[PDB]
């Protein structure tokens, strides 16, 4: 009775798709006509930090948008102070093949993990004074993708292996599982309200999952290639979502259909990072060839370029307050635009 | 943590002594040491201080020349040599461990010192030294300084000790912002000028002698403490 | 949404001719590189041909080079295998697939187990 | 500037010497990189370099110069995402089972797909013809040869420049077909280096050892001619 | 038997989704941009800021 | 004659400046694959060759503004005492930066493992640093001996006294400066030499399938070797003769001149047969030539 499941899923899924287009009133680019535009906004690095001694891979800002932590493929951790340009902590990890990093919101851990397969949680507030390996957890079957805090007890990973898992701080046990995508897990992004988050895999789609209920509410399946980057608005009604094929779509979980879907002619490069200031209306996206672009997230119009980077923008993450831009890529140099 | 010191007594005048000072639990080379000198019924006052790989040695202006301070690493080990002592060096000395670093606690661990017996810039004033207080009232010491302690950057050089008799002092607040391991009952506020010590909860584990000192500069200076008895 | 749908197969005499059909839909046909693999009963993924979007460079196998030819239209975003003189061995599920990356050279997954840019695959027999 | 604010500084720069020594100790040791099919001997080829982890490291000297190849070791078919994170590597060993000839095709999609990667363009890729006496043996029995997988080998010959001629004549069309997968679209920045060997020999050390020699030759003089 | 498993668990979850609430794109549109233009006064990025703040 | 040494000086700016920024944009990119140590060291003989032209070129102008009355403008002999010690420094520390080059590409040349793995880039500029330091330690050798730099027979440039040589001094610092100068080029021509005929080995013995990076290699060699010779020889051979037979030379300042000359070029030419001559160079130059004019 295969054929009788496939065929049902298959009329289920274009009943979605008639209801998800029987919605679409209008697109978002003839409402976002009267606007004026944003213009050409230029961006001047301020600071530039020098002393990585492998190529950057990932960045993360604290709840102040002073501190920084990054991660460099030799197994380095460094802690970076946007006011005084100083190295704050150094922490040496165990594995140098590691891919992501995530920083607590209570500044207290710092996350790591890769290649390894193993997630490990260093605390920084250790009365001895260094670094101490606070939790190795283990037991996925893939390479880590992304790590992120929900608070001082939990902490979201995701993995290559198809399935994703909430570990606890506490006893280093997967609290809550997921049936997990069709593809491996690329970046995770978290709401902030806490309750939801959204995650995108190489199957050109992306997830919508619950903390509490391990189960998935809303899936979008617009893009054409892998999705390499997603970051979800500041308001946690829509998430910008980057591909291999140079292309990046919005997609609204309130609307559950596409709005606006960036892309350009003489861009043929994949974007590898997303993120969205504090108002939302600025766009940065990494591509390959060797220049970021800032893009109107209601103009659909280029505000800026960015060239100071001599190799693959590997990541960009903008604070909270949105005071500035921090930008690592391949050439170990992790600099802060304004 | 621990902090071993040893080497103190009864000293001839014009004499030498080598002072050392065994660290243990924490990492020896990665923090900053201080010496505090402690006269008989007086207050604090700082000695010499030095950082990572001897890179940074400072001492105070009245000791310039006599006092020597040195660090083994491999051995975590603090050596202090003492040269052509004075009848007036006759005070218990106590080796302080800092960190500095955006979200530190310098001064937050106290040695137990040990005794030696012979034979222009900032300095902090208390208006008062003694306040009776009983059980079930407020605590609100006020303290007056010379200089603007709040410098461009922001931040206030302000740190509160909490010495108990018989115990070592304890580190309450090191910038407003409380330390770790101290209740949320102290709190500091003021300007840059004057500052002040509130008490939510007067326990009976708080008596003692609070002290304020400055880390705006180098040479530091501590106040008269005030003393509370119950 | 990427859909990649096959048509033909079924149970062909040895000696005969095929004409697979392959209809790609919600992505730019013309932007991607197309490749037909098989799978063999009892057997894993086995690579078969690969044609470039231009059909410039156009590859086959050593085990059926010269009996197949695989093309593409991009009028219709349509890919068209020929398959004459049918061996029992060709008794498999063949399957139309496009590499990830566009614009590229380089084609990796092609005949990976968990791959969400294939096809079901036709089931082609040959037997008497 | 404050005290406070100068002794970080102090700190940043014994963090910046802290980082300078490691740099030093990274690059007086060289990385490699190992790549193959699960059906090629490449557990054998580790183990005897005697001289839910899903990476394995292996050091060992030659020549006093130490070796860290780094080897998948528990993943699925996914190839295109943690490719990128093995780059700027000293060379690349890809495994292939030259007797079994099912798995032979799939092993040169492999190794044109990764030579043909837009990131490891740079990287050089060093093949080792494993298991050569199988190979022999399965040749010389007459069951099953290159013809029925292979027709071009039906029109090769062996070239102008105690084994059988029969292997010499496979093994040389091998390379050739080797070379000529791997010199496509190769711009010359970037050369292969093929080698026959087995799982029994000792010497593999020392054409790993020249191979490298040669790389890092051949980057010398590209960073002398400034490309 | 575990891809009718897969089916049938594909299927439940393909007819969970179908009952989500979904709304206009105007709608969501004009949120949007009432969110932008109440945050477009506390962005340092969009506005330029003066160095005095910096 | 103030033409004989503008036009030199603008020549070498251009021609430090182009050098400047094509190594700059190749360290940019290369400093991400290796230790980029060539580069740097390419970098820092530009730009020292650039201050020390632009320090010569100053001060020749400041000479010939008043009419070559050295009388006028220095009194109390500090003006040549400053152009004795540039000249010095821009004719010892070019030639050392040169041989410690070769050394090094011989180096990795012959031992890519020993370059790659045990030179480490903080021992390159350790060598640097203790190279420049032993340079101006000769330029103000002649200071800290009691004694100062004579004014030559041109009336243009102050350098080692030349004419009237009667102390033994002044033979010893020339001397010294030809065997330095002869050291100097003796180690390069050998550096480079048995690196060509390594290449040239590894080229004939290897002939599998290429030659891209070896007979450029070659190319520039044969070139930087020739053009060193036949510039700093005759200079350094007349320097020696000077010094071991005092008055009794037959040749005139006219020599002296023309060896300077040719000197001067050897510094002005360095940039182009050491970054300048490379085919990719050469295409990026006249690439952005042909878009910006
Ligand atoms: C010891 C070798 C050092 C090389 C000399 C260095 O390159 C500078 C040489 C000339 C230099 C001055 C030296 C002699 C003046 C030439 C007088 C005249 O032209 O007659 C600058 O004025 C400009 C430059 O062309």
């Amino acid at each position: 009775e295969l054929d009788q499941l496939r065929q049902e899923a298959e009329q289920l899924k274009n009943q979605i798709r008639d209801a998800r287009k029987a919605c679409a009133d209008a697109t978002l680019s003839q409402i976002t006509n009267n606007i004026d535009p944003v213009g050409r906004i230029q961006m001047r690095t301020r600071r530039t930090l020098r002393g990585h001694l492998a190529k950057i891979y990932a960045m993360h800002w604290g709840t102040d948008s002073r501190l920084l932590v990054s991660a460099s493929q030799d197994g380095k951790l460094i802690i970076w102070d946007s006011y005084t340009t100083n190295k704050v902590h150094a922490i040496p990890l165990r594995s140098s093949w590691v891919m992501t990093c995530a920083y607590a919101p209570s500044g207290n851990y710092v996350a790591c993990g890769g290649l390894d397969n193993i997630c490990s949680i260093y605390n920084l507030k250790t009365r001895e004074g260094n670094v101490r390996v606070s939790r190795e957890l283990a037991g996925h079957t893939g390479y880590l993708s992304c790590c992120r805090f929900l608070d001082d007890n939990q902490i979201v990973t995701s993995s290559g292996d198809t399935t994703c898992a909430l570990w606890d701080i506490e006893t280093g046990q997967q609290t809550t599982t997921f049936t997990g995508h069709t593809g491996d897990v690329m970046s995770l992004s978290l709401a902030p309200d806490t309750r939801l988050f959204v995650s995108g895999a190489c199957d050109a789609s992306a997830k919508l999952w619950d903390v509490r209920e391990g189960m998935c509410r809303q899936t979008f399946t617009g893009h054409e290639s892998d999705i390499n980057a997603i970051c979800f608005f500041p308001n946690g009604n829509a998430f910008a979502t980057g591909s291999d094929d140079a292309t990046c779509r919005l997609f609204d979980l309130r609307a559950d259909q596409e709005l606006m879907t960036y892309s350009h002619d003489n861009i043929i490069c994949g974007i590898t990072s997303v993120s969205f200031s504090k108002s939302g209306r600025l766009l940065l996206a990494g591509y390959d060839d060797f220049n970021c672009n800032v893009w109107d997230a209601l103009k659909a119009d280029r505000a800026g370029v960015l060239a100071g980077h001599d190799n693959r923008v590997s990541c960009l993450g903008v604070t909270d307050d949105g005071m500035a831009v921090a930008t690592g890529s391949w050439d170990s140099f992790l600099k802060i635009w304004n | 943590v621990q902090l071993v010191e040893s080497g103190g007594g009864l000293v001839q005048p014009g004499g030498s002594r080598k002072l050392s000072c065994s660290a243990s639990g924490f990492a020896f080379s990665s923090f900053g040491m201080h010496w505090v000198r402690q006269a008989p019924e007086k207050g604090l006052e700082w000695v010499a201080y030095i950082s990572s790989g001897s890179g940074t040695i400072y001492y105070a202006d009245t000791v310039k020349g006599r006092f020597t301070i040195s660090r083994d690493d491999p051995k975590n080990t603090l050596f202090l040599q003492m040269t052509s002592l004075r009848s007036e060096d006759t005070a218990m000395y106590y080796c302080v461990r800092s960190i500095y670093y955006y979200g530190s606690s310098p001064f937050d661990f106290w040695g137990q010192g040990t005794t030696l017996t012979v034979s222009a810039d900032i300095v902090m004033t208390q208006a008062t030294s003694s306040v009776p207080v009983t059980p079930g009232e407020s605590v609100s010491i006020s303290c007056r300084s010379s200089k603007s302690l709040l410098h461009s950057n922001g931040n206030t050089y302000l740190y509160w000790f909490l010495q108990r008799p018989g115990q070592s002092p304890q580190l309450l607040i090191y910038r407003s912002n409380l330390a770790s391991g101290v209740p949320d009952r102290f709190s500091g506020s003021g300007s840059g000028t004057a500052f002040t010590l509130t008490i939510s909860r007067l326990e009976a584990e708080d008596v003692g002698v609070y002290y304020c000192m400055q880390h705006l500069e180098y040479p530091l200076t501590f106040g008269a403490g005030t003393k509370l008895e119950l | 949404q990427v859909q990649l749908q096959e048509s033909g197969g079924g149970l062909v005499q040895p000696g005969g001719s095929l004409r697979l059909s392959c209809a790609a839909s919600g992505f730019t046909f013309s932007n991607y590189k197309m490749n037909w693999v098989r799978q063999a009963p009892g057997k894993g993924l086995e690579w078969v041909s690969d044609i470039s979007q231009s059909g410039a460079s156009i590859s086959y196998t050593g085990s059926v080079k010269g009996r197949f030819t695989i093309s593409r239209d991009n009028a219709k975003n349509t890919l068209y295998l020929q398959m004459n003189s049918l061996k029992p061995e060709d008794t498999a599920v063949y399957y139309c697939a496009r590499c990830p990356a566009p614009f590229t050279r380089d084609c990796f997954d092609v005949t990976s187990t968990t791959y969400a840019y294939r096809g079901q695959g036709t089931q082609v027999t040959v037997s008497s | 500037l404050s005290a406070e604010d100068k002794a970080a500084v102090e700190r940043s720069k014994m963090i910046e010497k802290q980082l300078q020594k490691d740099k030093q100790v990274y690059r007086r040791t060289l990385r490699l990189l190992l790549l193959g099919a699960d059906n090629s001997g490449k557990s054998t080829i580790v183990k005897q370099m005697r001289i839910t982890s899903g990476i394995f490291e292996t050091k060992f000297q030659v020549d006093k110069v130490n070796f860290h190849m780094f080897d998948v070791g528990a993943q699925r078919d996914e190839r295109r995402k943690w490719i990128q994170c093995f780059n700027d590597v000293t060379a690349i060993i890809f495994v292939v089972d030259s007797s079994d000839y099912n798995r032979l095709q799939e092993a040169l999609n492999d190794f044109k797909s990764i030579w043909n990667n837009r990131w490891l363009r740079t990287i050089s890729v060093i093949l080792f013809l494993n298991k050569q006496d199988l190979l022999a043996e399965k040749v010389l029995a007459g069951k099953s040869k290159i013809e029925d997988y292979f027709p071009e080998f039906a029109r090769y010959t062996t070239p102008e420049d105690g084994e059988d001629p029969r292997v010499t004549r496979a093994k040389y069309f091998i390379r050739k077909e080797f070379v000529d997968i791997s010199t496509a679209s190769g711009d010359g920045r970037h050369i292969c280096y093929p080698h026959f060997t087995c799982s029994v020999d000792t010497e593999n050390a020392r054409r790993i050892f020249n191979d490298c020699k040669d790389i890092i030759l051949q980057m010398n003089l590209r960073e002398y001619n400034l490309v | 038997t575990a891809s009718i498993a897969q089916a049938r668990k594909l299927v439940e979850q393909l007819k969970m989704e179908a009952n989500i609430d979904r709304i206009k794109v105007s709608k969501a549109a004009a949120d949007l941009m009432a969110y932008c233009e109440a945050h477009a006064k506390e962005d340092p990025l969009l506005t330029p800021v003066p160095a005095s703040e910096n | 004659s103030v033409f004989f040494s503008v036009i030199f000086m603008t020549v070498g700016i251009l021609s430090n400046s182009l050098a400047i920024a094509i190594l700059m944009k190749a360290y940019q990119r290369f400093r991400q694959k290796s230790k980029a140590s060539f580069l740097l060291l390419a970098s820092g003989l530009v730009i020292t060759d650039f201050f020390g032209h632009l320090i010569n070129g100053a001060i020749a102008v400041f000479v010939y503004a008043s009419d070559k009355e050295w009388i006028r403008f220095d009194q109390s002999n500090v003006l040549c005492s400053i152009f004795g010690i540039c000249m010095v420094f821009s004719g010892l520390c070019p030639l050392l930066l040169g041989s410690v080059m070769a050394i090094e590409r011989c180096i990795g040349v012959t031992k890519p493992i020993f370059h790659s793995t045990k030179i480490t880039s903080k021992h390159v500029k350790m060598m640097l640093s203790g190279v420049c330091l032993f340079a101006v330690f000769i330029a103000l050798l002649p200071i800290l001996g009691h004694r100062d730099y004579k004014i030559q027979a041109s009336r243009t440039w102050c350098f080692y006294n030349t004419e009237d040589i009667k102390d033994w001094e002044d033979r010893f610092y020339l001397l010294l400066f030809s065997f330095l100068g002869l050291l100097a080029l003796g180690v390069s021509l050998l550096c480079n030499a048995i690196t060509g005929i390594t290449l040239l080995r590894v080229k004939f013995k290897s002939q599998q399938h290429g030659r891209s990076h070896h007979l450029e290699m070659v190319i520039q060699l044969l070139a930087i070797m020739c053009v060193s010779c036949i510039c700093w020889s005759p200079f350094l051979v007349t320097m020696a003769n000077i010094g071991i037979n005092g008055n009794h030379s037959l040749e005139t300042c006219e020599t002296t001149l023309f060896a300077l000359r040719m000197a001067t070029w050897n510094q002005i030419l360095d940039p182009w047969v050491y970054i300048l001559l490379r085919k990719a160079v050469l295409k990026n130059l006249y690439k952005l030539a042909s878009q910006c004019c």
